[PDB]
């Protein structure tokens, strides 16, 4: 293989992390909520721009016992994506404390993402797109998992980011 | 469990392929044998033998090398396959979770997370040697 | 099975001993019969470094210069190499420079260099001291072994040796 990025999902347990890596990883998703332990992470190879890149996305658990030990895996994150869910509510309460935790912790270079998973729960939609997404112009910066939609394409667009990064 | 099938026809297609590549490994040293003796006789030269040995003999020894790479790669894959099974194991047993033995549980599931990362690495500077 | 893999590699000139310190590891003989090696080649042996069981894939190398362009071309990969000299003589062991000079060309940085003095059990024609070839080997922070093919002498500790300190910054 070409090259490896090591990506990053931080999130607040019950906004989708697992799930939309699950279904990027292996193109599925199941309703039942198995909390995350600790640290994990999944390999994907990809063949964008003919550079065979392998990835190393790490999933954390958003769970506050933990948010001593996944600072661990902070500094090695090339790439990172933050878990919002649209039908989720005061996840984003905490958004700036994991953003001071990536400014207290990571690499200064790291990339940052930001993911409205879920977006098939329109009905219990409670946050609008730019709702968010002025916040992601905000920083110079939607997907389902059930539904399968704008995943695969998300996850190469972090690819570009860090690729680019690479000339 | 029938992730855990899946486990095994995993395992098996590897271990066939490791039947395979043993077997073209002997044949291939047993054709360099051959072929290395069929050289000695047939030139005095020393540089000549030079230019016969790059002409057949160097060919085979990389087929073997590239042989043995797929070989340590499957071996990898291998330790990748049953690191998962200790991270299932250990997994439900701290979902099923005196107060000390814990941590120690945890910190085993953690440092076999860690183990899978370290032979990701491992290959990662094994690709940027050969590069250079 | 195997858990991991390292390349290793012998450089040294022609006649030092290489194919027959290798061959003493590998299959625990040793031939007077001398074969010039011509190009390269590898063996195959396993080993166990506590809980660690690591296959060493050894590359034999040519010492004559003819074969020199070639067999630098495999510097590359690997993860260790022992220069070779003979301690009966000095035109190897004088030669030693510009062996790890060819590992400064063509070999990774990060690579371990192992010394050996070949063939010890042959104390009347010593032309190089023993405690020359430690002082390089000093001057290089690197190891030192006099090793004898023929009697069996610190081959097998040498590569073992090379192995454990390979294997200790390999995470
Ligand atoms: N409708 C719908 N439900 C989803 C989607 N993705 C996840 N869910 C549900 O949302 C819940 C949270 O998923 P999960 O990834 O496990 O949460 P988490 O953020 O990883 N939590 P933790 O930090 O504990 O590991 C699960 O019950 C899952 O079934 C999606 O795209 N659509
Ligand atoms: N007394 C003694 N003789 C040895 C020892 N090691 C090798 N020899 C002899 O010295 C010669 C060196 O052989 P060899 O191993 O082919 O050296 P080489 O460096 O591989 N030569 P080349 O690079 O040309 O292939 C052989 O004839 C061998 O019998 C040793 O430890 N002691
Ligand atoms: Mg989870
Ligand atoms: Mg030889």
């Amino acid at each position: 293989y070409d090259l490896l990025f090591k990506l990053l999902l931080i999130g607040d347990s019950g906004v989708g992390k697992t799930c939309v890596l699950f279904r990027f990883s292996d193109d599925a998703f199941n309703t039942t909520f198995i909390s995350t332990i600790g640290i994990d992470f999944k390999i994907k190879t990809v063949e964008l721009q003919g550079k065979k890149i392998k990835l190393q996305i790490w999933d954390t658990a958003g769970q506050e016992r933990f948010h001593t030990i996944t600072t661990s895996y902070y500094r090695g994150a090339m790439g990172i994506m933050l878990v919002y869910d649209i039908t989720n509510g005061k996840s984003f309460e905490n958004i700036s404390k994991w953003l001071r935790n990536i400014d207290e912790h990571a690499n200064e270079d790291v990339e940052r993402m930001l993911l409205g998973n879920k977006c098939d729960m329109d009905d219990k939609r409670v946050v609008p797109k730019g709702k968010g997404e002025q916040i992601a112009r905000e920083h110079g910066i939607e997907t389902s998992a059930k539904a399968n939609i704008n995943i695969e394409k998300a996850f190469l667009t972090l690819a570009e980011d860090i690729l680019r990064k690479t000339p | 469990k029938e992730e855990e099938m899946k486990r095994f026809c995993k395992a098996q297609t590897i271990q066939r392929r490791l039947n395979e590549i043993e077997a073209a490994l002997r044949e291939l040293e047993a054709e360099g044998v051959k072929l290395e003796l069929a050289l000695r006789r047939q030139s005095s030269s020393p540089e000549q033998q030079k230019k016969l040995w790059v002409g057949q003999l160097l060919q085979l020894v990389d087929k073997k090398n590239s042989l043995v790479a797929e070989e340590a790669e499957l071996m990898i894959t291998v330790q990748e396959l049953n690191l998962e099974e200790k991270q299932w194991q250990l997994d439900q047993e701290l979902r099923g979770y005196d107060r000390q033995a814990e941590d120690q549980v945890l910190r085993k599931l953690v440092d076999l997370v860690n183990q899978r990362d370290a032979l990701i690495r491992f290959q990662e500077e094994r690709r940027l040697s050969e590069l250079a």
